[PDB]
């Protein structure tokens, strides 16, 4: 979860594209995303936006899982001790 | 004979021709090298004036060299804040040259149209009357304002229904001033520093001496990115804070030109009491709910772009449904076009705008994102 | 290293982004196969 | 007659004497053209795009390396050819423009387009067949003809945004009406937008309302809006300038601009609260398409 | 049914118009106010107050220029700011509120609605030169009110008609009284600029009263007062023009404070050089 997150605007973002695109080359394979919260899991994007670099990160998460040709042979197992915490997006099936 | 000869002639006229043009093309080279020798200049801004001989500039990239001025470089034009070229070896300022894209500045220019027909949605009874009555007076003589020594009022405010007085009429006054004016949303003013916001509005004020008939417009003052901020743990009433900077604007440092900041506003929900003493805002217009004989005019506005059967009752649609809103009586055209557009009739029959006000009825039942209310 | 974005006719004229530097107009090497360098492939280019 | 035919003797021996000189500005032409190729292929050629064009026959190029250069002399190519805010390509050292180069776009924007073409029904979607209606006034009415609006005088809105809970198909009326209809349709999200560099989001949004310009069928989905365009930030100092510059890229598009009916974007967001007002404007995205909740009939087709 | 009173009231008008020639002031006045009370509430769309400016108008006439009749005319023209929905018959409806303050004398009282006077503007210019003819009155106002470089500004736009007209005397006029306004006014910056603009011009140059005038143009070193009362002998009385002879010594009011103002001006023109 902390390599996700990273300090230059949207490099994490680019991670994960690269987490999907490596998980797409593999067939069939499962991505454990444990402590969801840590990969900004909420969506509060307040006015300060002090979350915005991990909050495009967490949109660039969904839109990879779900939403113009999903996952495709990738299964998602995500573990959270606090699931209230977690955004309604993600929390949404199809991703999950 | 003497025509073969003058046959022969032409054809070495023709030869001539190209012979030109391939003088032409020497011509272009010549250019092209001369071009080559040139090696081009940094471009920066001029930061300070050092002093004459020398001034502080920072190139664009971020180094900053102190540089010298070259030969006639009008060092009286050269004043801190214009773009400067210098010498990529010598680094010293070579000319003049002022260019900016400038593009939040331009919103903040002249970005915001003025709507050239003077009854858009009607409802001029004192759209062309006191708000046209307050505003003409100094701007045709401030000096008479002046012999009766009451500061001319900066700005009048149009408190009214949303959307029927603030999405229409909005820029009806800049035809009624025959001028462009300059739209305060603020949305440019408050980019990244809320202290920012008051010196950008005296930028925009600047701009709006620079044309004695423009007038400023504080059209959706309180609309910002978000929602606007009042006094909170997070964020303070900044905007207020702007509100009364602008007071402090509008009077004495910066009234020149006979130019209103009106703020013509219902967006904003709380009226500072001060800024409602005479003088700051000397007047209040309120626009009014149209008394539908009324809408009855501005549907036949909107309609005048239109094309109709002509077998058209406007007061039998307008009656069937009391939309209450110059931007809904709009809409009723529009979607009575799209009622013509089905079954492909270019004509727009009776029943069709019927049919669109019926939709519009339901419309005017159910609205939503409206927070604002003046007063 | 350098990444191809596109190439061109006659004379390919490949314009490659370094990583940061710039968009650079170069030519493929003299011991090269112009068939082996392609379009969207990251490159070595010598910087002499 | 014969004196006729003794003057074009004298001037085809001119002509020879312009085949010579013809040579002679070939031969100082091919000089300036094999410094040219030289420059073009030399590594501090920096191709990179004009931001303005001055007159005393000027230029201000910005280079890839992010440093502005004015050139006394606008280049070796022609100053009207040149465009404002188009590939030059500048010197090695001196920073003239010696070519304008070919046209090239952002390869991100290119794999954005669905060339394979969704696989949807406008007939799955359940319970929201009035959003349908209104998706297809604002998108296929300007495809097909759009003469209808044209005689009444009234123009197809440019712009739609589609906003509803998450569980409500904002997606799927997009891939839907892309499947149905085939109009270029190309893929977009407010993260893929965000790029590191300050302005290369703003470089791919210019790129893709392009490949839309390019295409006159074209429509553009951008899922997570929001993302690009979130309240403007007002951190002072240090702050995320760059997904600023690309919402405004986006708005610079939208203003002003694409007036044809041509080109149409479809835009969704989870929540619209984020979104600033600016993005809907006026006319910027004037078209609204909110998804309700499925109601009870609508769940009993859905399930 | 107010449009329907409206109507009516048109014809109001034109029958009030026929009942001003058909009886006398007591009847037609009469008949005018009535219509005016029920009209207070309706605009002046066309002549609706507008016959009434003209009753009041001829008020004056028969109250052989009362002042409280022009201070009527005065009151109800500042009234009518907007009243009249046509454009350049309103604006000489203003000038004739202009006339009647002048009538009063008391040179501030045209002044004072000259503010008004400020506000319109353009009259030259405008598409027919009907306005231009209407401009020609408005700068006609301007004399004692204007100051004397500003009665030159006024008579250069005067002269572009005559001009046009190029009559014998009335062009030379035209010009004549621009080119006068350097005796009656002081030295200064505008004065020299705007004295060696009008200089030269051809159609002055035919006159022999430029010859006389430029000497105050050139440096000429000193011109004595009693040679140019020789010299401008012809000036008092021409027998030939004499046209703009009253912008200078017409009589005493407007001509023996010119006549002090020549002097005046030739003894600055004296301690300059
Ligand atoms: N009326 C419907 N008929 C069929 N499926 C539907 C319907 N409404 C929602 N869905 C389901 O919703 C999903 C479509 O993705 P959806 O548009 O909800 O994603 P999203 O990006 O979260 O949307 P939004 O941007 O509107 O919040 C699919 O699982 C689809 O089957």
């Amino acid at each position: 979860g902390s390599e996700l997150v990273q300090k230059y605007v949207g490099e994490g973002a680019r991670m994960v594209r690269e987490l999907f695109e490596m998980a797409r080359t593999k067939k069939a394979c499962l991505i454990f995303f444990d402590e969801i919260d840590a990969i900004g899991g909420a969506r509060f994007d307040d006015g300060a936006g002090g979350d915005n670099e991990v909050q495009r990160t967490m949109l660039e998460l969904i839109n990879q899982l779900d939403g113009f040709d999903p996952r495709g042979n990738i299964k998602v197992l995500m573990a959270t001790n606090r699931p209230d915490t977690l955004d309604p997006a993600l929390m949404r099936p199809g991703r999950l | 004979k003497l025509l073969e000869h003058k046959e022969i002639d032409g054809r070495l006229k023709e030869l001539r021709e190209q012979l030109k043009e391939l003088t032409k093309q020497y011509e272009k080279s010549e250019n092209d090298l001369k071009a080559l020798q040139s090696v081009g200049q940094i471009v920066g801004e001029v930061l300070k004036q050092l002093t004459e001989e020398k001034f502080i500039v920072k190139a664009t990239n971020g180094p900053r060299y102190v540089v010298g001025c070259r030969r006639q470089l009008d060092k009286s034009k050269l004043k801190p804040g214009t773009r400067v070229a210098l010498d990529m070896t010598t680094l010293t300022i070579m000319r003049y040259l002022p260019r900016e894209v400038d593009p939040l500045v331009y919103n903040m220019s002249h970005e915001d149209p003025g709507n050239v027909s003077y009854s858009e949605i009607g409802g001029l009874s004192e759209q062309i009357r006191e708000l046209r009555e307050v505003i003409e007076l100094p701007l045709t003589n401030p000096e008479l304002f002046q012999r009766v020594g009451i500061i001319p009022p900066k700005g009048c405010l149009l408190y009214g229904p949303p959307g029927t007085g603030k999405t229409l009429l909005a820029r009806a006054v800049a035809s009624q001033l025959d001028c462009n004016f300059l739209k305060v949303v603020s949305s440019s003013i408050v980019d990244k520093y809320i202290g920012e916001s008051a010196r950008l509005i005296r930028e925009m004020f600047n701009y709006a001496r620079d044309h004695q008939p423009c007038i400023i417009f504080m059209d959706e003052i309180d609309a910002i990115g978000g929602r606007r901020f009042s006094e909170g743990t997070s964020a303070d009433r900044e905007i207020q804070r702007t509100l009364m900077e602008l007071l402090n604007q509008m009077d004495g440092f910066d009234t020149l030109h006979r130019v209103k900041m009106i703020m013509a506003t219902n967006r904003p929900d709380t009226l500072d009491p001060a800024l409602l003493r005479p003088g700051r805002l000397d007047r209040k217009i309120h626009i009014d709910l149209p008394n539908e004989q009324a809408r009855l005019d501005i549907l036949k506005i909107h309609a005048g772009p239109i094309t109709k059967h002509g077998e058209i009752d406007y007061e039998a649609i307008v009656k069937l449904s009391d939309g209450f809103n110059g931007a809904d009586l709009r809409n009723v055209c529009t979607e009575a076009g799209m009622f013509a557009i089905r079954a492909d009739h270019d004509f727009v029959v009776q029943e069709d705008f019927m049919k669109a006000v019926r939709k519009v009825a339901d419309s005017k039942k159910l609205e939503s994102k409206l927070d604002y209310k003046p007063v | 290293c350098t990444k191809i974005i596109n190439a061109d006719s006659e004379d390919p004229k490949y314009i490659i982004n370094v990583k940061q530097f710039a968009k650079f107009v170069v030519d493929l090497s003299d011991q090269v196969a112009p068939t082996d360098i392609e379009e969207g492939m990251r490159v070595g280019v010598d910087r002499n | 007659r014969t004196r006729l035919l003794d003057s074009e003797i004298k001037i085809m021996k001119s002509e020879v004497l312009r085949v010579t000189h013809e040579l002679q500005a070939m031969k100082d032409k091919i000089k300036e053209n094999s410094e040219k190729i030289k420059v073009n292929k030399t590594l501090p050629y920096l191709v990179s795009n004009v931001i303005e064009l001055l007159d005393v026959k000027c230029a201000v190029i910005k280079t890839s390396t992010r440093q502005t250069y004015f050139l006394p002399v606008i280049g070796l190519v022609d100053a009207e050819k040149l465009k404002p805010g188009d590939l030059v390509g500048v010197n090695k050292d001196s920073y003239l423009i010696l070519e304008t180069l070919p046209t090239e776009y952002d390869s991100r924007v290119k794999a954005m387009e669905v060339d394979e073409r969704p696989t949807e029904q406008y007939s799955d979607i359940g319970g929201l067949d009035k959003q349908i209606q209104e998706l297809v006034e604002a998108i296929v009415l300007p495809m097909n003809h759009k003469e209808k609006f044209e005689n009444l005088g009234i123009q197809p809105p440019k712009g739609v945004l589609m906003y509803g809970p998450p569980g409500t198909g904002k997606t799927l009326l997009a891939r839907a009406c892309a499947a149905q209809t085939k109009a270029t349709f190309l893929k977009l999200a407010g993260p893929q937008l965000v790029q590191m560099f300050i302005g290369d989001g703003a470089k791919l949004v210019r790129d893709a309302f392009a490949l839309a310009k390019e295409k006159a069928p074209s429509i553009i989905f951008i899922d997570e809006l929001d993302a690009i365009g979130t309240k403007r930030f007002d951190s002072e100092k240090a702050g995320d300038r760059e997904v600023q510059r690309t919402m405004l890229e986006l708005l610079n598009q939208l203003d002003g601009f694409q007036p044809n009916t041509q080109v149409k974007v479809i835009a969704a967001t989870n929540r619209v609260d984020i979104l600033d007002p600016a993005l809907l404007r006026s006319g910027r995205l004037d078209r609204k398409i909110e998804f309700p909740m499925p109601n009870e009939e609508a769940r009993a087709r859905i399930m | 049914r107010r449009s329907q009173l409206k109507q009516a009231v048109a014809k109001m008008v034109q029958q009030c118009c026929t009942y001003v020639e058909e009886i006398t002031d007591l009847p037609i006045k009469l008949r005018l106010i009535d219509t005016l009370r029920m009209v207070t509430e309706g605009k002046i769309y066309v002549e609706i107050e507008r016959a009434r400016l003209t009753k009041t108008l001829a008020t004056i006439k028969e109250q052989n220029g009362d002042v409280k009749e022009a201070a009527s005319i005065l009151q109800e023209l500042q009234v009518e700011t907007y009243g009249s929905m046509e454009k350049k018959e309103r604006v000489e409806f203003i000038l004739e509120q202009m006339r009647l303050c002048l009538a009063v004398k008391d040179y501030i009282r045209t002044q004072i609605i000259s503010k008004k006077i400020n506000t319109k503007f353009f009259q030259e210019e405008n598409t027919e030169k009907l306005k231009l003819k209407y401009y020609n009155l408005m700068i006609q106002l301007d004399q004692h009110e204007g100051s004397y470089l500003s009665i030159c500004k006024h008579y250069r736009a005067i002269y572009d008609t005559p001009c046009i007209q190029a009559e014998s005397e009335k062009w030379q006029q035209a010009l004549k009284s621009v080119v006068l306004y350097v005796i009656l006014a002081p030295f200064d910056n505008e004065q020299s600029d705007l004295v060696h603009r009008i200089s030269g011009d051809k159609k002055l140059e035919e006159i022999p009263k430029y010859k006389d005038l430029l000497k105050l143009f050139t440096t000429m070193e000193l011109m004595r007062w009693s040679t140019l009362v020789e010299d401008y002998g012809m000036e008092l009385r021409k027998g030939s023009l004499e046209s703009p002879a009253t912008d200078v010594f017409g009589s005493t009011e407007e001509g023996e404070k010119r006549w002090k103002d020549l002097k005046n001006r030739v003894v600055e023109h004296n301690i300059r050089i």
